[PDB]
């Protein structure tokens, strides 16, 4: 998750 | 890009980009249109919004590099688009951390149909 939208 | 605008969000939050502010409210991530539910919804607004005046831009894989000095956050020097974008994402981060106690869970993965689609930026 953490590296986006 | 997304990287840079999550770290700071942690950072300033505690919270995870993913999964709460990327779902949240009506326009916090698959921001689109309706009315601001709160204030942590507003500041996603404002953030599209500043996007939004950067059309040549590309704010979610375009990287600009950012310092802290002494909690406060310091765009460095780098393309035009970069210090916009940089600018953009420094707003949200410190509204987003201006508004956590009114944060809800009531708003996390918001329906759709729930948005009342009007606010010109």
């Amino acid at each position: 998750a953490l590296a986006s939208k | 890009s997304l990287l840079e605008f999550g770290k700071m969000i942690l950072e300033e939050t505690g919270k995870l980009a993913i999964p709460s502010y990327s779902s949240y409210g009506c326009y916090c991530g698959g921001c689109g249109s309706g009315t601001p539910k709160d204030a942590t919804d507003r500041c996603c607004f404002v953030h599209c919004c500043c996007y939004g005046n950067l059309p040549d831009c590309n704010p979610k894989s375009d990287r600009y590099k950012y310092k802290r000095v002494n909690g406060a956050i310091v765009c460095e020097k780098g393309t035009s688009c970069e210090n916009r974008i940089c600018e953009c994402d420094k707003a949200a981060a410190i509204c987003f951390r201006q508004n956590l106690n009114t944060y809800s869970k009531k708003y996390m993965l918001y329906p759709d149909f729930l948005c009342k689609g009007e606010l010109k930026c």
